């Protein structure tokens, strides 16, 4: 009888210790969620890189990347555990304005609405994709399927004098980007009260850098985070 | 053509039902004496848990219990001495349930990942890993030693066996993800809820749904089973909370409150079935007076949103895990 | 005796503000385990010192200065004047080691959570407070801040007297050891934190320029005004009174240590506008 | 689809129930029955409450 409680402080010792291995392991790393359409592309940043997990490391720091697989439902209730997530990733094809599996580009503006104005993910960014860009400007140069009739808005859009248009482009490719780039900015800011914000990015299934993107992005999360805790910022 | 059945038995059965209203459970239960004010105190704190906890269950001994975080741990706890019997690391980390087996032996826990995970205490290695749904399982009940139910995002629940590890019996037609199911005192029958407002019934021999109840309007995400085995109380992301009766087949009482206007994540009934106790999407946990439907007491000891809730065996203790990582013991 | 009532009553006042806020922050971290952080362990360490000071050399101070006649033994003058070193040294280096928290949180955000834990916290608590002791009652007790010229020893005998007289060497490694190399520290990381700050706003302008959608300017001025307000004026004079025996007044130099005494109950209302705190106050009241 | 949806209503409707006033007392009865074995309803005294 006397024993029994010895054998259990000392399973509750070695418990513990094992918990503050854990604990340290659980806050080295980070948390990512990936979201898109299928036919989004993520399949491609997946490789550059019931549920799929990927860990890469950059400058000795652990990103873990979660990526939903199946689980095609329009109605999302299983996006309230990934609440902890450093940042949600958001892949979205921009070259996908003309196709109608509402238009995909509709479609997706319309997912990244309802995840930003969200009761649980109201503190966690969203990193921004524009996968399919080399086809987005094969489709804008062709001279066929044009954004003003898919989108009505574009005809008064006009290109933004503060930008950063590439070294080597057309002015019309350059135009439909940002406009793409503009409907997402404008869904974040419309809502957003600061606590957290988006950060699109203009990648190519060619390009690279994209890890280094992603952790340039997340260390900024994180550095606004702690700014924000304080009055600053 | 059948559509126009459909909509002709839904009406036969919305007159049945409406024919039966002799009189409402509030008439009868004004008479009795009020419950009066309960005042719940943390008695134990459980602290080791790393993130968020979403489900618990008592054992079938008041003393242990098996709570799930999304570190991928399924810490059991004896909540007399507050000692961590076990820690079971998990393969994925993500978990939305865990259940005890009535034996004590057994432990079982799903997320996100549909394979459903069957952990043997007494031997900690994965018995059986229980695969065959397509969406994310939400809840997980033992049956006994060798049966388990899981319900789904698949919008299907099944009954399996553990030493084959096969969907022995399926049950289907049920419209949305379900979230929350419960068993009978008896094993014969069970109940679940999903994103629809529908809650149905279940036998588990047969495989066919007796019974359905569509009283609620959004989605369904806690039930509980009444103790005498002929009710059944759902929580819902709507603010309301209704007592639902297997044998007159429609809702005898509805629990809300124009101040609250959270969802509902996690309900329980006392030994007795007096109190109704029912977490919120708020810090707080509401306790209501089920024959009477007034708010008896709050238990408010949560930083976060409460995401379980359980009453164990002889009534004794209320345990209660929120998102934050601590788990409290309420009586 | 009208001057000296309204004296009484406004050191009164200053005491009871420093020991309700400082029990309310001690309370508010102690009771809520959300309040319980790494930051919030300094943030505690910080309360209690201001705690100690309105305790025991406030009153005793204020007392002293009323009566003009220190009442108790001269052991007991002494270890007043230890108390005050210490409770002195001890907020500005928790000052100290909050602004280097949160110069580690912002300016490398990836290594801070592994960086600093809540062991490392207590350890780092244990060497502020180590080393402010060391600072305060090693050469007070031991009696080797004493002074040589006549004022001083004629203090010293006389029992009913409780009068600072310092060396030299003392006075200014106690300023060094308490002020200034804080003041320094917390100047340098507060200026890379609103560097980084000003980037980060930078970011942000040209991420979301045509859109819609000063705050780190009012922040870190009131943070590191009010400290420097309170005690660098008492410091300059601290070694001053040192490098000239005639330059400062013995009521200018009480003066300006009471000035500094007041950053005690200043540092709660900082230090503690957080949500949080807010929540946790407005429950206990 | 349609027909397993009609013919599970069919079935579903052919069942017997009782009026909700019989229902009402017997869960009423049931739990003034065991309100005594109620630890939660009932404060247990501290030397039979386990926990405190
Ligand atoms: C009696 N007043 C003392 C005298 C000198 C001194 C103070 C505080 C901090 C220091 O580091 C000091 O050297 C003052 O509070």
């Amino acid at each position: 009888q006397r024993n029994e409680e010895k054998a259990q402080r000392e399973a509750n010792k070695k418990i513990e210790k094992q918990l503050q291995k854990d604990k340290q392991v659980y806050r080295a790393t980070h948390r990512l969620l990936l979201l898109g359409a299928g036919e989004s592309g993520k399949s491609t940043i997946v490789k550059q890189m019931g549920i799929f997990e990927t860990k890469f490391q950059v400058d000795k720091v652990n990103f873990h990347m979660f990526d939903v697989g199946g689980q095609r439902d329009e109605r999302r209730k299983w996006i309230q555990c990934f609440n902890d997530v450093t940042a949600i990733i958001f892949v979205v094809a921009s070259s996908s304005y003309n196709m109608v599996i509402t238009n995909r580009l509709q479609e997706a503006l319309n997912l990244f609405k309802s995840i930003w104005n969200n009761r649980w993910l109201r503190t966690i960014s969203v990193i921004l994709f524009l996968n399919k860009q080399d086809l987005l400007a094969e489709k804008v140069l062709a001279g066929k399927s044009k954004i003003e009739d898919y989108f009505p808005e574009f005809a008064r859009y006009t290109t933004p004098e503060d930008a950063t248009p590439e070294p080597g482009e057309d002015p019309r490719v350059t135009r439909a980007k940002y406009f793409i780039r503009d409907e997402f900015l404008r869904i974040s800011t419309a809502s957003g009260d600061g606590r957290h914000y988006c950060y699109p990015h203009f990648t190519c299934a060619v390009d690279t850098e994209n890890i280094r993107r992603v952790f340039n992005d997340c260390r900024d999360i994180i550095q606004r985070m702690h700014l924000r805790q304080y009055e600053l910022l | 053509q059948l559509r126009q059945e459909a909509e002709q038995l839904k009406n036969q059965i919305r007159d049945a039902r409406k024919a039966c209203a002799d009189a409402t459970l509030s008439q009868i239960t004004n008479n009795i004496d009020p419950v009066g004010r309960i005042q719940m105190r943390t008695r134990r704190t459980l602290r080791g848990h790393l993130a968020k906890i979403y489900a618990m269950h008592w054992g079938t001994d008041s003393r242990l219990l098996v709570s799930a975080s999304q570190d991928g741990k399924l810490i059991i706890w004896d909540s007399y001495t507050t000692n961590k019997v076990h820690a079971i690391p998990l393969r994925s980390s993500w978990v939305m349930t865990c259940a005890y087996a009535p034996s004590g032996n057994y432990v079982a826990c799903g997320g996100l990942d549909n394979i459903c995970s069957i952990y043997n205490l007494k031997t900690v290695r994965v018995s059986r890993e229980l695969a065959g749904h397509t969406g994310y399982l939400s809840c997980c009940r033992f049956l006994d030693d060798n049966q388990i139910v899981t319900s789904s995002g698949d919008t299907t629940c099944a009954l399996w066996d553990i030493e084959t590890g096969q969907q022995t019996t399926t049950f289907t037609g049920h419209t949305g993800d379900v979230m929350s199911l419960s068993l009978a005192p008896d094993t014969r029958l069970f109940v679940s809820g999903a994103c629809d407002a529908s809650a149905k019934l279940w036998d588990v021999r047969e495989g066919m749904c007796r019974q359905t109840f569509t009283g609620h309007e959004s989605d369904i995400n806690a039930i509980c089973f009444f103790p005498n085995g002929n009710a059944f109380a759902t929580g819902s992301d709507d603010a309301t909370c209704r007592l639902f009766d297997l044998r007159a087949d429609q809702e005898l009482m509805t629990y809300s409150h124009d101040n609250i206007i959270c969802g509902i994540t996690s309900v329980s009934f006392s030994k007795s079935g007096r109190l109704l106790l029912a977490g919120y999407d708020d810090f707080n946990c509401n306790v209501w007076d089920a024959l009477k439907a007034d708010r008896a007491g709050v238990l408010a000891g949560h930083d976060n949103r409460v995401s379980c809730l359980g009453v164990t065996d002889d009534g004794m203790a209320v345990a209660t895990g929120s998102w934050d990582s601590f788990l409290k013991i309420w009586n | 005796e009208v001057w000296v009532v309204g004296m009484g009553i406004v050191m009164s006042l200053i005491v009871l503000a420093i020991v309700f806020g400082n029990v309310l922050v001690i309370t508010a971290i102690a009771k809520f385990e959300r309040l319980q952080t790494v930051t919030n362990y300094f943030i505690t360490s910080l309360a209690c010192a201001d705690l100690v000071m309105g305790l025991a050399v406030v009153p005793f101070g204020a007392a002293h200065i009323l009566t003009k006649t220190w009442t108790f033994g001269n052991f007991w003058c002494e270890f007043w004047t230890s108390i005050d070193v210490l409770c002195v040294t001890a907020s500005i280096e928790t000052l100290c080691v909050i602004a280097v928290d949160r110069y580690f949180a912002i300016t490398s955000p990836f290594k801070y959570q592994s960086l600093l834990t809540k062991n490392k916290a207590r350890v780092i608590i244990l060497m502020v407070w180590i080393v402010s002791g060391l600072t305060s009652f090693l050469p007070i007790q031991m009696h080797w801040y004493r002074a040589t010229h006549q004022e001083a020893i004629n203090c010293y005998a006389e029992e009913t007297c409780c009068d600072f007289f310092t060396n030299q060497a003392y006075a200014i490694a106690s300023s060094i050891v308490s002020f200034y190399v804080p003041l320094v520290i917390m100047v340098f990381v507060y200026s890379r934190v609103f560097q980084e700050a000003k980037r980060q706003l930078q970011k942000i302008d040209k991420s979301e320029g045509r859109f819609h959608v000063h705050k780190a300017l009012k922040t870190l001025g009131i943070i590191m005004g009010t400290f420097t307000l309170c005690w660098l004026p008492f410091f300059i004079v601290n070694i001053v009174h040192v490098i000239q025996d005639n330059l400062i007044r013995k009521e200018v130099y009480i003066l300006l240590n009471w000035i500094g005494y007041v950053n005690s109950g200043f540092n709660p209302l900082i230090y503690c506008r957080s949500p949080d705190f807010r929540i946790a106050f407005q429950e206990l009241l | 689809q349609a027909r397993k949806l009609v013919e599970q209503l069919k079935m579903e409707a052919n069942i017997d129930r009782i009026k909700v006033s019989k229902a009402a007392a017997d869960l009423m009865a049931y739990c003034e029955a065991h309100a005594k074995e109620d630890p939660l309803l009932t404060p247990v005294p501290a030397s039979e409450n386990p926990f405190r």
